[PDB]
DNA sequence: CTGCCTTCAG
């Protein structure tokens, strides 16, 4: 059974370089290449170049020469890809992928991916504010200003579970922001509470907000 | 450098449908093409090599046919599993390529978002921010446009829309467009508006209110 | 310079 254990999530400065790595089991590491692949946030494939393990042979995408190192250990059958002088261009969730007995062959198996982040931004807890109305009522809580991702947002610690849209966070100036709705019956709020919880883990920080009336 | 065309960019189709995705090359590539699906959240997976051969695993209602310039997976009788993204990619030499991909969504009734607004709120407002809220809930197609109005003026600037991924259990969409100005700005004009056009209506959902209000 | 070959095999 082929395996590509990924290295975990990579948080990098602008200037910096990162190595992650990519552990083979489940076959011959040797008689196959192995590819890396970059992919943005929602966005397409790209291809950055393979590595033969046999004999440290690469060829690359003329784009990351210079940007994309890659290597590999036969003694551990990892492979290695290490970039340099990240810019937040560089922030994306890389592969690595198991390419062909032959080289030119179709890429197979592919890793769970490694995301790297490229920021200067330092650990900072989200401002929650609520969202109140200026028959089913939406309220809502806007969870802006932290780093780094992720937070989570229930509603009613928990109980509060359909009606519920929590969006993507996006960047504002190199801090996070999102937003999560919640539709509920008129008979319900303001009669009962409605509130907000934002765990940003990263901090270890806890916010409870109470959405009342205006 | 060899360029992959694929099309369409999003199919929408029902559970068993026949669905067909089309790649093509710039140059020949023989029958040097792969195909791979990609669900959201997830690495992606090798459908088929060298045009036609299904990978290990690989359920035998898709297939895949072509050879030269033109190339086309088809999946016989769509399965729940199946939406999702779909990408081709050559194997004739380097530097590979993919296809920008086809993204597979389920077929709904149509449905009109439900439009809420938000004004800034007291707390925000006290730390000299004011963020605009709208949610565009539960609509579909995909395929929506959000306007903000401030006094009547159209705006630009300051805002930024986030969109939820098809819902699983509904199928449909919902976004959230967030206008971010400074308590001053804000405090310049009265009238905020929400306007969204869709095709559910010729009319935009407006959604308004106002400051000195 | 950096070739050739397209799936269980140098």
């Amino acid at each position: 059974q082929v395996k590509l254990l990924e290295s975990g999530p990579e948080l990098v400065k602008p200037g910096a370089s990162v190595k992650m790595s990519c552990k083979a089991s489940g076959y011959t590491f040797t008689s196959y290449v192995m590819h890396w692949v970059k992919q943005k946030p929602g966005q397409g494939l790209e291809w950055i170049g393979y590595i033969n393990p046999y004999n440290d042979g690469t060829k690359y995408n003329e784009k990351f020469k210079g940007k994309a190192t890659l290597t590999s250990d036969k003694s551990s059958s990892t492979a290695y890809m290490e970039l340099s002088s990240l810019t937040s261009e560089d922030s994306a969730v890389y592969y690595c992928v198991r390419g062909g007995y032959r080289p030119y062959y179709a890429m197979d198996y592919w890793g769970q991916g490694t995301s790297v982040t490229v920021s200067s931004a330092k650990t900072t807890p989200p401002s929650v504010y609520p969202l109140a109305p200026g028959s089913m009522v939406t309220l809502g809580c806007l969870v802006k200003g932290y780093f780094p991702e992720p937070v989570t947002v229930t509603w009613n610690s928990g109980s509060l579970s359909s009606g519920v849209h929590t969006f993507p966070a996006v960047l504002q100036s190199d801090l996070y922001t999102l937003s999560s709705s919640v539709t509920v019956p008129s008979s319900t709020w303001p009669s009962e509470t409605v509130t907000c919880n934002v765990a940003h883990p990263a901090s270890s920080t806890k916010v409870d907000k109470k959405i009342v009336p205006r | 450098e060899l360029q992959m065309t694929q099309s369409p960019a999003s199919l929408s189709a029902s559970v068993g449908e026949t669905v067909t995705i089309t790649c093509r090359a710039s140059e020949n590539i023989y029958s040097y093409l792969a195909w791979y699906q990609q669900k959201q959240g997830k690495s992606p997976q090798l459908l088929v090599y060298n045009a036609k051969t299904l990978a290990e695993g690989v359920p035998s209602r898709f297939s895949g046919s072509g050879s030269g310039t033109q190339f086309s997976l088809k999946i016989n009788s769509l399965q729940p599993e199946d939406f999702g993204s779909y990408y081709c990619q050559h194997h004739y030499g380097t530097p590979l390529t993919f296809g920008a991909g086809t993204k597979l969504e389920l077929k709904r009734a149509d449905a009109a978002p439900t439009v809420s607004i938000f004004p800034p709120s007291s707390e925000q407002l006290t730390s000299g921010g004011a963020s605009v809220v709208c949610f565009l809930n539960n609509f579909y197609p995909k395929d929506i446009n959000v306007k903000w109005k401030i006094d009547g003026s159209e705006r630009q600037n300051g805002v930024l829309n986030s969109w939820t991924d098809q819902d699983s259990k509904d199928s449909t969409y919902s976004m959230s467009s967030t206008l971010t100005l400074t308590k001053d700005e804000y405090e310049r004009h009265n009238s905020y508006t929400c306007e969204a056009t869709h095709k559910t209506s010729t009319s935009p959902i407006v959604k308004s209110f106002n400051r000195n209000e």
